[PDB]
């Protein structure tokens, strides 16, 4: 069994701050498998061993009430230990106002290859721009980090 | 055969565990029995409100905080409960359509008084917010 | 090497399932042993099972100027799975402009996720049109994908 | 080199050890030493087939009946130009002003000049009309 | 292992072949043997044959306040170029408004079956009005791949 | 004597050949020691100017071409210097509010001239653009 990792928000409402994921693998849509694991405390996924990772975040709003709500909503991922400069992932999905033509639901997704080492810690942090928020939500099982390591 | 055919509802047949049926881990659950895993349970957070809460069996049910109701189905998104002057349709609220009107707060759209009918003038037209206002008959002294 | 990338042969936008070009012998399709493609159900069948990184993508265009307007969308359905984690394993939405002097005559979307797909699995996608004057709107020709390699 | 000058409706086949495989059906390769065929154009909705796909080139594209091509390869497709209007390399334009187009699938023309046999200007013009002359500045009709 | 992660050079939004940066010791570069990077000719050169996962991604800022529409739009092109684009993005410049989406963002991958001595290119179109009110996000235009078979 | 301590900023461990110190790479920089990498510099152009060159050791800095200044920390964004009627805020350029203006590029919204408080009528109203016009006293003959 390879490394790979997929984890699953929990987040629903839009707060500025660290996402939590689920990742018990019993889950549909979450996978945990060699050694990596989850630091609950922290709400960072830890690396098993280190390689280059295809690394990808998925990022889905539903609008909750309609007619209201517009702005934008950005994800970044964040390693620890940190070089100086830079977030290795950022995604930014901007969320339509609401129109008779407008939709309510938004979508971006990004992926990236990324040097990780074992014991690395990667953690993912919310950030919204946005009027009305409580017109938005993560979309509940679409809000999704994922990696497989590239070198076998 | 297939041992998974017997991990019950509440379970799932855990590929990553010696033992073949787990309990659905905290905030899942699987609805029938033989699943791989067992599904996250919906959230009713914000607009939303718990009305039924998730078992390991059964999936959690929301609805809309007061003075918002439910569109769609499972209550996919609330929407805020109609104002004077428009009816709840399936798909949200409606202006009521011309001829007709709705003077309050979760009403329904209605037509006009025919005033004519009654052999009645019309002092004031309706809107979609409110009825006409019939006064006396054309003959009446009040129309020279 | 375990992995298979299919090409919409699509054009119209009609709801339903897409039907797919399986020959690796043209541009943009290629397939391994253990996965092949049934024509007569439109399924890519997996023999392996595994965990695999699985995309699909959706290019439109513009074929008659001035018209359309909507969204389409693309869904990736799994059998045989509960409703629940296969009728939606992927899904992406897409949103045709309005004509308008910007004169924006193509959309586009991308979305991928590491599936568990267990051996006999077949991989349906069914395309779907909330749009008006739909005759103004068309797959761009080979811009449809339908991607996956395992990851183990 | 491999694959070189494999004729054209013919592909390197990576899985027949590398003999030039003829290309699958609804493709072509109208050069040498490809490895793969691209899949022929298509031709539906508002596009008809114009030239059939061969082994050697792509299938070609017009319009139905009511429109026209519009791109360089007939990318899409434009309602006919109606009156007021002239079609354009980039599709249906407006009329310059001082000329007119009468007529659905019509060239602009400049407006009549009345002055030019001393008559007057009764009806202005449009893009979609020429000007209507009348009598004279100085005739008793303007009085 | 096979792979190569490539961040574009330029920033000003100029019809043309992209130039890259190729030294790993840059924060997201990477480069493995059996890939290079052909400066002269702004080429990422693959010396093994096999099936890749190529994907690039395109993210655009609002330099001017206020100014600045329209299209931008990336092409991967393979030379043997033969007689269409292996991967082609457009990413749309929104007017500027008050509501003040000042990034555009594109991402796309797919396999691609590169022979021996294939060499990448990535092209950059223009269609915008007031094309100096907008700018490649530095470290954000990426060109990346990874061998998926052998 | 931890071997990725050993490089100061400037330079990173090379983990590619065995946890040498080497160089940054050409237009790439390293703020701290004992970095695995060096980050690629800050480029100003078009719009932006370089206002510090970036070195081995820190990063560059950008500003705005004449005629426009630096929005956002770090100066991420350029934008027109502000006309008449408006005034420079942290957030961009801003209209004189109600009962202020500025009559200049660059300048400050200043409050209008109160005619009432030195016992003067208004000739002319003011705007954002331009400071109120006082005439006479009002008791005076050039009033009817
Ligand atoms: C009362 O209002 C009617 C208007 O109907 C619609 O609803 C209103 C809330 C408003 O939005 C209005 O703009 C709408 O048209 C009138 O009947 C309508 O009259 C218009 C104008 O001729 C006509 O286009 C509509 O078809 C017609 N409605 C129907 C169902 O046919 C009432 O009477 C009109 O006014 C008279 C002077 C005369 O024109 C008569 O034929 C019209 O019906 C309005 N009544 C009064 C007393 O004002
Ligand atoms: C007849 O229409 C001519 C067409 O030009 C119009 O320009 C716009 C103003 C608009 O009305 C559009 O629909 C037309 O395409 C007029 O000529 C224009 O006149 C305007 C004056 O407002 C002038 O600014 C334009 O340059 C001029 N266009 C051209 C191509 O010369 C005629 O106006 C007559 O000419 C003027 C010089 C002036 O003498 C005016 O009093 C005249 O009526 C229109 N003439 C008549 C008799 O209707
Ligand atoms: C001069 O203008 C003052 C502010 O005008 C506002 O901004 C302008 C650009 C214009 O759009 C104007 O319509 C705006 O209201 C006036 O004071 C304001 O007047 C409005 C009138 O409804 C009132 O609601 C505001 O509270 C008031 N602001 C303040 C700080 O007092 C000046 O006086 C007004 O106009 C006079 C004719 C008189 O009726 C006075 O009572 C009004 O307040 C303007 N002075 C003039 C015109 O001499």
């Amino acid at each position: 069994q390879g490394m790979f990792a997929q984890l699953v928000a929990q987040n629903v409402l839009l707060i500025d701050g660290p996402l939590s994921w689920y990742s018990d693998p019993g889950l549909a849509g979450v996978s945990l498998t060699g050694g990596l694991s989850y630091k609950e405390d922290t709400k960072e996924l830890v690396v098993a061993k280190a390689g280059v990772y295809y690394v990808f975040f998925q990022l889905e709003l539903r609008r909750v009430v309609a007619g209201e709500g517009s702005g934008s909503v950005s994800l970044a991922l964040h390693l620890q230990p940190l070089a100086a400069g830079a977030a290795a992932l950022a995604l930014t999905v901007d969320l339509p106002p609401a129109s008779s033509e407008a939709r309510n639901s938004a979508f971006g997704f990004q992926g990236r290859l990324l040097h990780l080492s074992a014991g690395q810690r990667l953690g993912v942090h919310l950030h919204t721009e946005a009027r009305a928020r409580h017109a938005w939500q993560l979309t509940q099982g679409a809000t999704v980090l994922g990696l497989f390591r590239v070198t076998p | 055969q297939d041992p998974c055919s017997n991990c019950p509802a509440g379970t799932f047949c855990d590929n990553n565990r010696n033992q073949i049926c787990s309990p659905c881990p905290p905030n899942s659950f699987s609805s029938a029995g033989g699943q791989r895993t067992c599904d996250i349970c919906r959230q009713c957070k914000g607009v939303f409100r718990t009305r039924k809460e998730c078992s390991s069996t059964s999936n959690a049910e929301c609805d809309c905080t007061p003075g918002f109701h439910c569109l769609g189905a499972g209550c996919s998104m609330c929407e805020q409960d109609c104002k004077q002057g428009q009816e709840l349709t399936k798909k949200g609220c409606k202006d009521c359509c011309f001829g007709t009107f709705n003077d309050q707060k979760r009403g329904i759209c209605r037509p006009w008084t025919n005033c004519s009918l009654d052999g009645k003038s019309v002092l004031v037209n309706g809107t979609k917010e409110r009825d006409v206002v019939c006064g006396p008959s054309p003959e009446n002294l009040y129309f020279q």
